[PDB]
């Protein structure tokens, strides 16, 4: 390794490519404490699919809100996540919404 | 440099 | 990981889908290294090669990056543009110096009578 | 002479490596009308890369909900995917575009993202 984690994870930071605090975890359980230059890319590369798959969770709940511009219930937002879009599993659907109880706040969150 | 700038200039002759 | 990724590809990598990553992470590959690459791998890149070309355009935004910085020293105007009569200055003036002919037709071939975007005129000499 | 530059500009660019798109040949030419500076020219260039790779994140969409990897979706699929994500395009500009495309209902999103 050559750069420290939260070294990296300022980097991404200001490069508007926030880390999400699972894949903080991630990062370090797989190369230690340290990241080579490599290792560095596949990192900032996972911070890549956080923000897009962050603006395009949003842009599918803004395409399911006809309600104004509120949010929606924690049962259609797992139809959107499972049945609708497959994003995410069934249990990794009812984790997360666990964490709650809108929804570009919590897009935001399960970052 | 400004060295770089100036050789590019003159490549697009 | 991304939640919307397929489950295909492989046996290389496009080109112009390494200049997509790399430009997602932040860079700007040119014309040039996108040539030098295909001069060198084809049109299709390994791993490795993909990692060497992400160094060749880590290299090209830290180019870029001075020249920017450069002539933002001489960004009196508050900030972003410049006179042809200060570009001219800095062209005549210093390095493998160009003639005062030479440094008029570049900026008239660049765009307007008296101001120019220096942001864009580095993207493009790179 | 002076026969319009458009046609010139995306000649330059097949030159570069590009390949300008019938629809980015379209849009500059409503931008800019018949002829380019040098600086709308670059302009130009930013434009396409940033087409293909706006295009790059449908092909990504598309596929995604191409459950038994077909090659194929339907035209309202496609429709609703193109009106949320990416640059998203109005309803009236999709299925305009996907009635261009066309004939049958399901379509070849591969056939169908490398002629947009």
């Amino acid at each position: 390794g050559k750069l420290r984690i939260e070294d990296a994870s300022h980097n991404a930071r200001k490069l508007g490519l926030a880390p999400s605090s699972t894949d903080e975890k991630k990062i370090r359980d797989l190369y230690g404490d340290s990241l080579t230059y490599e290792q560095y890319l596949e990192y900032l590369t996972m911070c890549v699919h956080d923000r897009d798959n962050m603006e395009e969770l949003i842009k599918m709940f803004s395409h399911f809100d006809n309600n104004s511009s509120g949010f929606l219930t924690k049962n259609q937002m797992k139809n959107i996540l499972t049945t609708w879009g497959d994003a995410l599993t069934e249990q990794e659907a009812n984790d997360a919404l666990n964490a709650f109880s809108n929804y570009k706040l919590f897009c935001e969150d399960i970052l | 440099s400004l060295m770089r700038v100036q050789a590019h200039i003159r490549k697009r002759m």
